[PDB]
RNA sequence: AGCCAGGAUGUUGGCUUAGAAGCAGCCAUCAUUUAAAGAAAGCGUAAUAGCUCACUGGUCGAGUCGGCCUGCGCGGAAGA
C-alpha cells in the first residue's frame, strides 16, 4: 500500500530530518507537480475529484513539516 | 467568620438553654454542662444559634469562631459522639483495652497498662480495633494522640497504631 | 538543617506556619524542608 | 473559602530510546465539541498509581485580596 503524506513528502523534499542545525542542515523545496503526486493519497477518501482541494491538505502537511512550496 | 453565624441546628436528644452570660446544655450521651462566655457573645433561637464578640476589639473574630466550633462539636458529642476506630495491622499486635485501662501489645517491655484521664471509656470488641466512647471531641482525640507517643513509628518500618487512616511517611533504605 | 533567616522557595505541599510572630517552614512529604526564622 | 460534576477530542501530532503512563532530547503551536477543560504548568517512582494547575458549571452569599512606600514594635542576637 501507499504510506502517509508526511513520509511521502520526505521522499520528495531535500530534507534529511527535521530542520536540523540552522544554516547547516537542509529541507529543500517541492514543486506543484511533486505535490500533485502526493495528493493522490486522498482521491478515494475525498468525494470530490478536484485536484486543488486534495492538494490543500498536502500544502497544510508541508507547513506542519516546515517544507517549502516553491517552484 | 460566616461559620460563627451558621445555624448549627440542634439534633435529637439534646436540649439548650440560654442567658446573657453562661450557656446551658443537656444531652443523652453527655452530662449537665455549662460554659462561661467570658470573651464571647452567644444567641440561641429555640433550635438554631449564632456567635460573636461582646465588645470590639479589632476585627471582632478571635474567640467567637473557636467557641462556636466547640459548641458545634458538643451538640453532637452529647447525643451520638464522634468516630471510634483506632486500628492495628502490624504483626504480633493485640488490643485488650477495657473500662478506663489501656492494655496493648506493641513490641515494648510492658503492655502499656495506662490508667487514662477522666470523661473517657475504652473497649476493643475485636483484637485489631480500639473503640473509644465519650462525648468530648478533645479528650477522645488527646488520649489516642498521647498513646501515639508510646513507641513512635520508626523511620523505615513505620509500625504502630493508626487512626483508621494511614499517614506514616516511612522511608526506604538508600539506593540500590 | 538550620533555622535559616531567609524564606525564598517552597512546594505546594509545604504548609508554612507563624508562631510567636516568626515564620516556620514545614512540609508533610519533605522532612528536609525546615526553617524557623522570619 | 468549603462541599461537588466535567481537566474531554483531532492525536500513537512526527523523528526516538526504555516504559511514555501529562512528567526526556528537537520539530510542528494548530484545530474542535461547549456552559466548559492548554499539543497543559508542576510534583510523584527506575516505571506506575497518587497528588496537583487550567477553564466552565451547581449551592450558600457580601464584601474580599496581592503587592509598593511610610510611623512604631517583632525576631535576626554568641563571651568571658
Amino acid at each position: 500500500k501507499t504510506p502517509p503524506a508526511a513520509v511521502l513528502l520526505k521522499k520528495a523534499a531535500g530534507i534529511k530530518s527535521g530542520s536540523g542545525k540552522p544554516n547547516k542542515d537542509k529541507v529543500g523545496k517541492i514543486s506543484r507537480a511533486q505535490l500533485q503526486e502526493i495528493a493522490q493519497t486522498k482521491a478515494a477518501d475525498m468525494t470530490g475529484a478536484d485536484i486543488e482541494a486534495m492538494t490543500r491538505s498536502i500544502e497544510g502537511t508541508a507547513r506542519s513539516m516546515g517544507l517549502v512550496v516553491e517552484d | 467568620s460566616r461559620v460563627a453565624k451558621a445555624p448549627v441546628v440542634v439534633p435529637a436528644g439534646v436540649d439548650v438553654k440560654i442567658n446573657g452570660q453562661v450557656i446551658t446544655i443537656k444531652g443523652k450521651n453527655g452530662e449537665l454542662t455549662r460554659t462561661l462566655n467570658d470573651a464571647v457573645e452567644v444567641k440561641h433561637a429555640d433550635n438554631t444559634l449564632t456567635f460573636g464578640p461582646r465588645d470590639g476589639y479589632a476585627d471582632g473574630w478571635a474567640q467567637a469562631g473557636t467557641a462556636r466550633a466547640l459548641l458545634n462539636s458538643m451538640v453532637i458529642g452529647v447525643t451520638e459522639g464522634f468516630t471510634k476506630k483506632l486500628q492495628l495491622v502490624g504483626v504480633g499486635y493485640r488490643a485488650a483495652v477495657k473500662g478506663n485501662v489501656i492494655n496493648l501489645s506493641l513490641g515494648f517491655s510492658h503492655p502499656v497498662d495506662h490508667q487514662l484521664p477522666a470523661g473517657i471509656t475504652a473497649e476493643c470488641p475485636t483484637q485489631t480495633e480500639i473503640v473509644l466512647k465519650g462525648a468530648d471531641k478533645q479528650v477522645i482525640g488527646q488520649v489516642a494522640a498521647d498513646l501515639r507517643a508510646y513507641r513512635r513509628p520508626e523511620p523505615y518500618k513505620g509500625k504502630g497504631v493508626r487512626y483508621a487512616d494511614e499517614v506514616v511517611r516511612t522511608k526506604e533504605a538508600k539506593k540500590k | 538543617m538550620k533555622v535559616r533567616a531567609s524564606v525564598k522557595k517552597l512546594c505546594r505541599n509545604c504548609k508554612i506556619v507563624k508562631r510567636d510572630g516568626v515564620i516556620r517552614v514545614i512540609c508533610s512529604a519533605e522532612p528536609k524542608h525546615k526553617q524557623r526564622q522570619g
